[PDB]
C-alpha cells in the first residue's frame, strides 16, 4: 500500500494540449498542459495520502 | 637516357592517373565535420518540464565512458522530442562511435516510460543539414496531404534510410494510422471512458 | 549517396498510381557537377594559354609540344598519388590542382 | 607546403587540402621533368 | 585567382631587378665576409 | 606589415550555391493556421515579384530548425539554372537581400532567409554561440534571469558592439490541471483512469499496431477536435467511478494558468540556455570571446561558461598560421642550403617573399577580397614559385662562381 | 504462431526499422509456420563483418519492444552467417542406451 | 535415379559446390516483389503465371 | 504492380563477363608497354605480343 500509493502520487503523466494538432480552422491560442508533476522535497512525500 | 623509356613511364602516370579518375562521381568536400552522434526519444502527448526529467535526464545520467568526446548538447521540446547530440573529436570512427552510445542507452532504456519505449528512440549518424530533397506532388486524380505522404511511406520511404549511406530521412508529413476521434458526449451518454 | 538517391527513387516509379510526379526542390547534385565542370573549363584554357605564350618566346609548334606534353601527366599522376599509402582521393584538392596548373 | 599538415581539427585539413597535392604534383614534375621532359627535348627541336 | 596573380606581378616585377634580387648575391653574401 | 593587418580575415567565402532557405518564427504560442498566414505571404513573394529567379518553393509548415513546433516554419527556395540569372543582383547574396528586407519591413512575426555556408556548420568566421550552464543546481526561474541579465549587460556594449540573441526561448503559458488526489479517492475514481482520460483525450494514445494493405501501421485515439480546443471542454469530460456513474473534471480537478519553458536545454547533464552572438565591425572573435567571459563572471553565483560552436575548439587562422609558416621557415632556410652550402644563399631566396606578399596584399586590399583559406595557400605557392625563379639565378650566380 | 501473424508481428516490425545500416546489398525474409524468422541482412564483399554486426544489431534495439512479450522472451539474436556446415559432431550411445 | 524412381514424396540428394554459396554458374534465382501493395492471393497467381 | 529483382546469381557485378574484357585489355596496354624496356621501337612489341 506504501509502494501503490507512491507510484500513484509521484509521477509525471503525459497530457496533450490546448488546439492540439488537427484543430478547429479559427484556434487562435496553443498552448501545453500540465497535469501531475514529480514531487521534490521531503514534505511532499511526507504528505502522500495512504 | 634514352627515350623510348621514358615516354612509356609517361603512359604508366597515365593510365595509372586515368584509373583514379573513375572515382567518379567524385564528392564536392573533404569532410569537415567533428563526428555527431545523435539520440532521439519521443513521449508522445507529454510537456516539455516532464520530458527532461523523464527521458532525458535519464539518457545524460547514463552517459559514461564513451570512448572520446568533445561534448553533449540536449533539447526536451514541448512536442514531446529529445535530442542528445553526443559530438566527438574530428577523425574517431563515426562506426564505432556509434555503436557505445547506443550500448550506453542500453543501460537507460528500461528505466524509460513504456509510452516513450513502444514509441521508437533510435542513435543515427548526423550531418545537420540536407544533401537532397524529393518532393511528390499530384497532378490527375488529386490526392491530399494526408494521402501523399502516406504512400510516400508506404511505398518509397523504407527503401531510402537503409540504401547508400543515409544518416536519416525526415519525411514532410505522416504515414497512415487507425485515428479514433472519441466524443466525451457519446462516450458519457453510454457510460464510457476513454480507457 | 546522392547517385543512388536518385537509383533508390528510379525504380518505383512505373508502379505509381494516377499523378505521382517527382519534383526536385532542393538538390546539391549539379553544384558538385559545375564544381568539376568550371575546374576543368579553367584547366584546359591554362593549356592552351600556355601553348599560345610557347609560340611567342620560343617559336615553332615542334617545339611547343614538349612543354604541353609534360603538362597532363604530371596532373594525370597526381590523381593517382591521392590513392597512395593512407592519404586522400577528393575535390577542391581537384581545384588546388589550378592553383598549381 | 607539407608543414601545414600539422594543421587543427575543425578547420580540419583544409589547409591539408593541400600541402600534399601541391606536392603530390610538385614532386612528381620535379621527376616527370626529369625522367620524361629532357629526352622528348631529345627527340624534337631546332 | 586574385591572390596569386596580383602577387606574381610584382614577383616578376619586383623580383626581376628591384629589391632582394640580385643584392641576394651582393648584399647578402659578402659587404662582410 | 600595414596591408596585412588592416586586411580583414574571413574562413571560407559564402557560396552562391543555387539553392538558398527561408525560416519564419511565430511568437507566444501561435497556431498553425497564423503560421500558415506567414508561409503564404513567403511563398508569395518568390512567385509574385521574383518569378525570373526562383525556379520553386517547397514552403514546410511546422518544421523549423532548432526544433518542431506548431510555432515555427521553413521554406527551400529552389533557382532558375545559373546562366538565366546574370547580374549581382540577380544571384543569392543580393535576392537574400532583399528577401530579409521585404519580410522585416512588413511583418507581425519574425522572417529572415539566409544563405548556405558551404559547409555542414561549424563556426562562421567572426561569430559565436556562448553557453551558460546552471552550476551550482539553481532554479530554471533563477537561470532565465541570469541569462537576461547577460544580454542586458552585454547589450550595453555597442560601443566596442557585439549582437546578442536566444534561442528558442519563448517561455509561454501553460494550462495545468491540478488533480485533487483525496477528493479523487473519497468519490470512487482511480487515479489511473484519470491520467488515462486526460492523457488519451488530449495528448493522443498509442494503443496497439494494425496491418493496412499488407503494410504495419499504427493505432492512435485522440478525441475530435471539437472538444480540445478551450480549457472549458476539460469539463466535459467524464470518468467512471466504482459505483458505475459519471463525475466530470472539474468535480475533482483545479485549473491554473502558469508560466512554463516550451525548450529546455541542458549542456553536459546541466540545465543550460544557449546564448547565440555576433564579434563586431571592429573587433573579431578574439574580443568578442574575452569580453562575454568575464560579462559572464560578474553574473550571481552558481553560474558558469563554455563554448561549443565556434571557439573551435582549437582551430582557426590563429593558434596555426605562427605553427604555418615558422615550421615553413626552420625547413627552407635548411633545405636551402642543399647544394648550396654556407649561411649565403639561404638569405639569397629567403628574403625574396615580401616580393610576393605586397602584390597579394595589393590585389586583396584593392579588389575586395579578404585573407581566407583560398588566399592562404594562394600566398603560399606564391613565394615558392617566387623561389623557383631567386633560388635558380643565385644557383646561376653560384654556379658562375 | 502461425505464419501470417509472425509476419505482421514480428517480420514487419523488424524490417521497418532497419534503415541506416552502413553499407547492404539487400534483405530476405522467411517467416515461418513454426513461428520462426530470418532477416538475412548481406552486405558488400569486404565490409567490416564486426561493425555490420553491431550496427544491425542496434536497429534492431529500436524495434525490440515493439516486438510482442511472447517472442521478447524467446531469445532473439543477432549472428554472423556461412549458411553452410564446417563440422558435424554426432554423440551416440553404446551401453546404457540414453535417449534422443 | 533410386530415390526418383519410386517416391511418394520428394527427394533428391546433391554434392557440395566447394564453397558457401552464391552463384552455380548458368543458373538463376529470380525474385518477383509485390510493389503497389496487392494481396498475397493476386501475388501467388502472377507468381503462377510468370 | 509486380516487379523483379535478382540476388543470387545475377552477381551482383562478377562472372567472367565484364571480368575479361577489362582483364586482358588492361594486361595489353602494360604488355605492350613494358614490352620497350630496352626494346624501344614499334618493333619488338610486335616480336612477342604475337
Amino acid at each position: 500500500d506504501v509502494i501503490t500509493a507512491i507510484k500513484a502520487q509521484n509521477a509525471q503523466v503525459a497530457a496533450g494540449q490546448l488546439g492540439g494538432t488537427p484543430p478547429v480552422k479559427g484556434q487562435q491560442l496553443n498552448a501545453s498542459i500540465i497535469a501531475q508533476t514529480r514531487l521534490t522535497s521531503t514534505e511532499e512525500f511526507g504528505k502522500i495520502l495512504l | 637516357d634514352r627515350p623510348i623509356f621514358a615516354w612509356v613511364i609517361a603512359i604508366i602516370i597515365m593510365l595509372a592517373g586515368g584509373l583514379a579518375i573513375l572515382k567518379l562521381p567524385v564528392a564536392q568536400y573533404p569532410t569537415i565535420a567533428p563526428p555527431a552522434v545523435t539520440i532521439s526519444a519521443s513521449y508522445p502527448g507529454a510537456d516539455a518540464k516532464t520530458v527532461q526529467d523523464t527521458v532525458t535526464q535519464v539518457i545524460e545520467q547514463n552517459m559514461n565512458g564513451i570512448d572520446n568526446l568533445m561534448y553533449m548538447s540536449s533539447n526536451s521540446d514541448s512536442t514531446g522530442t529529445v535530442q542528445i547530440t553526443l559530438t566527438f573529436e574530428s577523425g574517431t570512427d563515426a562506426d564505432i562511435a556509434q555503436v557505445q552510445v547506443q550500448n550506453k542507452l542500453q543501460l537507460a532504456m528500461p528505466l524509460l516510460p513504456q509510452e516513450v519505449q513502444q514509441q521508437g528512440v533510435s542513435v543515427e549518424k548526423s550531418s545537420s543539414s540536407f544533401l537532397m530533397v524529393v518532393g511528390v506532388i499530384n497532378t490527375d486524380g488529386t490526392m491530399t496531404q494526408e494521402d501523399i505522404s502516406d504512400y510516400v511511406a508506404a511505398n518509397m520511404k523504407d527503401a531510402i534510410s537503409r540504401t547508400s549511406g543515409v544518416g536519416d530521412v525526415q519525411l514532410f508529413g505522416s504515414q497512415y494510422a487507425m485515428r479514433i476521434w472519441m466524443n466525451p458526449n457519446e462516450l458519457n451518454k453510454f457510460q464510457l471512458t476513454p480507457v | 549517396t546522392a547517385a543512388a538517391i536518385r537509383a533508390e527513387l528510379a525504380k518505383m516509379e512505373p508502379f505509381f498510381p494516377s499523378g505521382l510526379k517527382i519534383v526536385y526542390p532542393y538538390d546539391t547534385t549539379p553544384f558538385v557537377k559545375i564544381s568539376i565542370h568550371e575546374v576543368v573549363k579553367t584547366l584546359v584554357e591554362a593549356i592552351i594559354l600556355v601553348f599560345l605564350v610557347m609560340y611567342l618566346f620560343l617559336q615553332n609548334f615542334r617545339a611547343t609540344l614538349i612543354p604541353t606534353i609534360a603538362v597532363p601527366v604530371v596532373l594525370l599522376g597526381t590523381f593517382a598519388v591521392l590513392a597512395a599509402f593512407g592519404f586522400s582521393i577528393n575535390t577542391l584538392t581537384m581545384f588546388g590542382m589550378v592553383l598549381a596548373i | 607546403f607539407v608543414p601545414m599538415a600539422f594543421f587543427g581539427g575543425s578547420t580540419g585539413a583544409i589547409y591539408r587540402q593541400f600541402s600534399i597535392t601541391i606536392v603530390s604534383a610538385m614532386a612528381l614534375s620535379v621527376l616527370v621533368a626529369l625522367i620524361l621532359t629532357p629526352a622528348l627535348c631529345a627527340t624534337m627541336l631546332k | 585567382g586574385t591572390g596569386v596573380m596580383g602577387g606574381m606581378v610584382t614577383a616578376t616585377v619586383l623580383a626581376i631587378f628591384f629589391v632582394p634580387v640580385f643584392f641576394v648575391v651582393v648584399r647578402r653574401r659578402f659587404s662582410r665576409k | 606589415a600595414y596591408l596585412f593587418v588592416r586586411l580583414p580575415s574571413s574562413f571560407l567565402p559564402d557560396e552562391d550555391q543555387g539553392v538558398f532557405m527561408t525560416m519564419v518564427q511565430l511568437p507566444a504560442g501561435a497556431t498553425q493556421e497564423r503560421t500558415q498566414k506567414v508561409l503564404n505571404e513567403v511563398t508569395h513573394y518568390y512567385l509574385t515579384k521574383e518569378k525570373n529567379n526562383v525556379e520553386s518553393v517547397f514552403a514546410v509548415n511546422g518544421f523549423g530548425f532548432a526544433g518542431r513546433g506548431q510555432n515555427t516554419g521553413i521554406a527551400f527556395v529552389s533557382l532558375k539554372d545559373w546562366a538565366d540569372r546574370p547580374g549581382e543582383e540577380n544571384k543569392v547574396e543580393a535576392i537574400t537581400m532583399r528577401a530579409t528586407r521585404a519580410f522585416s519591413q512588413i511583418k507581425d512575426a519574425m522572417v529572415f532567409a539566409f544563405n548556405l555556408p558551404a559547409i555542414v556548420e561549424l563556426g562562421t568566421a567572426t561569430g559565436f554561440d556562448f553557453e551558460l550552464i546552471d552550476q551550482a543546481g539553481l532554479g530554471h526561474e533563477k537561470l532565465t534571469q541570469a541569462r537576461n541579465q547577460l544580454l542586458a549587460e552585454a547589450a550595453k556594449h555597442p560601443d566596442m558592439l557585439t549582437s546578442v540573441r536566444p534561442n528558442g526561448l519563448e517561455d509561454t503559458p501553460q494550462f495545468k490541471i491540478d488533480i485533487d488526489q483525496e477528493k479523487a479517492q473519497a468519490l470512487g475514481v482511480s487515479i489511473n483512469d484519470i491520467n488515462t482520460t486526460l492523457g488519451a483525450a488530449w495528448g493522443g494514445s498509442y494503443v496497439n499496431d494494425f496491418i493496412d494493405r499488407g503494410r504495419v501501421k499504427k493505432v492512435y485515439v485522440m478525441s475530435e477536435a471539437k472538444y480540445r480546443m478551450l480549457p472549458d471542454d476539460i469539463g466535459d469530460w467524464y470518468v467512471r467511478a466504482a459505483d458505475g456513474q459519471m463525475v466530470p473534471f472539474s468535480a475533482f480537478s483545479s485549473s491554473r494558468w502558469e508560466y512554463g519553458s516550451p525548450r529546455l536545454e541542458r549542456y553536459n547533464g546541466l540545465p543550460s540556455m544557449e546564448i547565440l552572438g555576433q564579434a563586431a565591425p571592429g573587433k573579431s572573435t578574439g574580443e568578442a570571446m574575452e569580453l562575454m567571459e568575464q560579462l559572464a563572471s560578474k553574473l550571481p553565483t552558481g553560474v558558469g561558461y563554455d563554448w561549443t560552436g565556434m571557439s573551435y575548439q582549437e582551430r582557426l587562422s590563429g593558434n596555426q598560421a605562427p605553427s604555418l609558416y615558422a615550421i615553413s621557415l626552420i625547413v627552407v632556410f635548411l633545405c636551402l642550403a642543399a647544394l648550396y652550402e654556407s649561411w649565403s644563399i639561404p638569405f639569397s631566396v629567403m628574403l625574396v617573399v615580401p616580393l610576393g606578399v605586397i602584390g597579394a596584399l595589393l590585389a586583396a586590399t584593392f579588389r575586395g577580397l579578404t585573407n581566407d583559406v583560398y588566399f592562404q595557400v594562394g600566398l603560399l605557392t606564391t613565394i615558392g614559385l617566387s623561389a623557383k625563379n631567386a633560388i635558380l639565378i643565385v644557383e646561376f650566380a653560384k654556379d658562375l662562381m
